[PDB]
């Protein structure tokens, strides 16, 4: 099935304050209003970079993985929650042909009501976790608004990553390379955004610099 | 008249420099500060990643009869930082501690362990009468003498 | 090593050009005619300056070179 | 005799921190940036995971201490321009320096709008403009021959 | 007043752009090439903010 991104899938894209202010950047950002697949565990393309949002009611999602061929052969990132506490691990891991849960390695790592938005980047050997928890009361679609998505981890991996799969709604769209106009608040907050190729009144508050414009 | 001449700048004080707390320390002690070391037919191997190598320790201690560094002086460890790194360790015979370096030859350094002569690393023996040695000898300890 | 602004054992601490280089560097190999008088520095506090020399003296080692040695000849 | 072999990005030798100081110009270094400037507190509230803090033209003007868990303003340590005042060296070579927007300290001083003066004597009187200042302000050498500066004159004043 | 503070800003964010040099922070081109590249860098930086 398909669904709307609306206005969701902005993040803070480096470690920076920035206030009172509409600053403009490029980078891999989840496209405006473009259709995003929607799931009630398949193998999926990681492409460039991953927006995935789970929404909640019981802790039903646990977590992903991350990598190319997925079967020992080569190295493969495991993010899961397993009863009160996380584990990553990036070991050439011989996982299951259909992994779920009941109810040579090189890094490891141990710690609807919700919506968790996370977005996921593999950069110049660097994967970048991002993510935001909040509840919410809607069933049939993400609720149309914006947040953004503070970073959590900054893991050097360096382990090529093409594809994915969840552990176990859920719904998934692609990072892409559009320049983002971002509005920060005085307390240094991301309030609001545009994506300058949306439409032309998106063409000119990113060519302004500006969210509003006279006529 | 009035006229602008040059530019008034006050000079700094002084150099401050900033960094985290000096935590998640390389858990060298695993690798120099044990109890057992290894039989050299079959030495011991240790991953060392995500840490802090606080290589200077190594440098400026007096616990070592012999250390060097095979590709690297020793006085730039400290500021150096890698993509992975292993510890090795084992035990030897004072007269075949003489096999320890790059492209060296014997009959550890062709049968049991072997260092490029491209090698890089640091490098490092003590003396240990006083925690490997018995009175009957270390017979638990083996060399791989004979191997095609 | 013997150019205008290079690094390298010698460049930094043995025979350094400047970044104003102004000259030729004219070599040639003397393998039919030079042998471990030919000394070279390894170590020292910092590097020398362009068109410096020293006779301070462990930060030195001899070349290996004899009749028989193309990179190790003289 | 035991042995360890140490063979050769996540593994890196121990950076050294210096003792943290205040309200002084310092050659600073923050984990990654580094630059000329006056370290002091600040009110501001950067998010757990920012680190530095900027102005409206790219330019760094608050840090997190990656010890200490409050925010400094970064303040540029203080410059400006060194204005040479002089009558025509026809008739002396005593001259009045201006430092430019710095409030007379960092540098017979006289604070003004214009900047911190030295070497010309505040006077009460008004006068015309002679060599122009800013700020209402001028200079003028005059008679114990000496340069003065002081509020300029618009005019003889006249209830009509 | 907007064009007095608008080519101040422009010439403010001209500080910023590369002008095809390694990179357009000052100390980042010393603290990482040897002065005989370091100046084939910032000769470019200079013919820029020029
Ligand atoms: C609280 C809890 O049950 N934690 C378990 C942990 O002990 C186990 O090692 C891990 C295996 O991946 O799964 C989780
Ligand atoms: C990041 C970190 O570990 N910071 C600690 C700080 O919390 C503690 O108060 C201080 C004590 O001197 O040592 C340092
Ligand atoms: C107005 C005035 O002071 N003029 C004098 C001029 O008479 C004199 O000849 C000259 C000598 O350099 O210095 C000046
Ligand atoms: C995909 O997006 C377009 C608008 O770009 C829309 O017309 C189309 O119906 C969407 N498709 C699905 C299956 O959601
Ligand atoms: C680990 O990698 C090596 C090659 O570097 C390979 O020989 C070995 O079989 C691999 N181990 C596993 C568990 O696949
Ligand atoms: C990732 O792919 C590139 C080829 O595009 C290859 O050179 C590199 O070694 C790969 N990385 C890993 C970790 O296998
Ligand atoms: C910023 O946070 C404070 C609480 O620390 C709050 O009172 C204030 O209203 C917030 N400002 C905005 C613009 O949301
Ligand atoms: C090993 O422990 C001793 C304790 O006496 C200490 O002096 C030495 O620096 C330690 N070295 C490492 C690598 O832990
Ligand atoms: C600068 O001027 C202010 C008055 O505006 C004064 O309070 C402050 O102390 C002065 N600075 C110094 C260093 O004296
Ligand atoms: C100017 O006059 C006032 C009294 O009206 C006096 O307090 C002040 O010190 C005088 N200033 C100078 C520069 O003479």
């Amino acid at each position: 099935a398909y669904t709307n991104s609306f206005t969701r899938g902005v993040y803070y894209p480096d470690k920076v304050f920035r206030s009172s202010v509409l600053h403009s950047t490029q980078d891999l950002f989840l496209p405006f209003f473009s259709n995003v697949t929607w799931f009630h565990n398949p193998v999926l393309p990681f492409n460039d970079g991953v927006y995935f949002a789970s929404t909640e009611k019981s802790n039903i999602i646990r977590g992903w993985i991350f990598g190319t061929t997925l079967d020992s052969k080569t190295q493969s990132l495991l993010i899961v929650n397993n009863a009160t506490n996380v584990v990553i691990k990036v070991c050439e891991f011989q996982f299951c042909n259909d992994p779920f849960l009941g109810v040579n390695c090189t890094f490891e790592y141990v710690s609807f009501k919700n919506l968790r938005e996370f977005v996921f980047k593999n950069i110049d050997g660097y994967f970048k976790i991002y993510s935001k928890h909040t509840p919410i009361n809607l069933v049939r679609d993400l609720p149309q608004g914006f947040s953004a998505l503070e970073p959590l981890v900054d893991l050097p991996i360096g382990i090529n990553i093409t594809r994915f799969q969840t552990l176990l709604a859920y719904y998934v769209g692609y990072l892409q390379p559009r320049t983002f106009l971002l509005k920060y608040n005085e307390n240094g907050t991301i309030t609001d955004a545009v994506d300058c190729a949306l439409d032309p009144l998106s063409e000119t508050k990113c060519t302004l610099k500006s969210f509003t414009v006279e006529k | 008249g009035i006229y602008q001449t040059s530019n008034f700048r006050v000079q700094p004080t002084e150099s401050i420099v900033r960094f985290p707390n000096i935590t998640n320390l390389c858990p060298f002690g695993e690798v120099f500060n044990a109890t057992r070391f290894a039989s050299v037919y079959a030495w011991n191997r240790k991953r060392i990643s995500n840490c802090v190598a606080d290589y200077s320790v190594l440098y400026n201690s007096a616990s070592f009869s012999t250390f060097k560094c095979y590709g690297v002086s020793p006085t730039k460890l400290n500021d150096l930082c890698f993509t992975n790194v292993y510890a090795d360790s084992f035990v030897i015979r004072g007269d075949e501690v003489r096999q320890i370096a790059p492209g060296q030859t014997g009959k550890i350094a062709d049968y049991n362990y072997k260092l490029p002569d491209d090698f890089t690393g640091c490098v490092i023996a003590w003396n240990s009468n006083n925690l490997d040695s018995k009175v009957g000898g270390n017979y638990n300890y083996l060399y791989r003498l004979f191997r095609k | 090593q013997i150019a205008p602004g290079q690094t390298g054992k010698i460049a930094d601490y043995n025979y350094k050009l400047p970044d104003d280089f102004t000259g030729c560097v004219i070599a040639w190999n003397s393998n039919n005619l030079d042998n471990y008088n030919y000394l070279y520095r390894l170590f020292r506090k910092s590097n020398l300056k362009p068109f410096e020399r020293d006779i301070s003296t462990f930060p030195l080692q001899s070349y290996g070179f004899q009749p028989t040695n193309v990179g190790y000849q003289p | 005799y035991r042995v360890v072999v140490l063979s050769f990005a996540t593994v890196c030798g121990p950076k050294k921190s210096t003792n943290l100081v205040k309200n002084k110009c310092v050659n600073f270094n923050f984990n990654g940036l580094t630059g000329t400037g006056v370290l002091t507190e600040s009110n501001k509230k950067f998010l757990p995971f920012q680190q530095f803090g900027r102005d409206i033209a790219d330019t760094t003007d608050a840090v997190r201490d990656p010890q200490t868990l409050e925010i400094l303003d970064i303040t540029p340590c203080s410059f400006g321009g060194v204005s040479v005042i002089t009558p025509g060296t026809n008739t002396s070579n005593q001259v009045a320096v201006l430092y430019q927007d710095v409030n007379c300290t960092e540098v017979n001083v006289f604070q003004t709008r214009a900047g911190c003066l030295i070497g010309a004597e505040h006077v009460n009187n008004s006068y015309e403009c002679d060599i122009p200042i800013g700020a209402g302000i001028c200079a003028s050498y005059q008679t114990s021959q000496s340069i003065i500066a002081y509020t300029m004159s618009l005019g003889a004043e006249n209830s009509v | 007043v907007n064009q007095n503070a608008q080519a101040l800003n422009t010439l403010v964010k001209q500080l910023s752009s590369n002008f095809g040099a390694i990179s357009s922070v000052l100390n980042d081109i010393l603290s990482r090439l040897d002065p005989p590249e370091a100046e084939v860098q910032i000769d470019r930086l200079i013919t820029g903010r020029l």
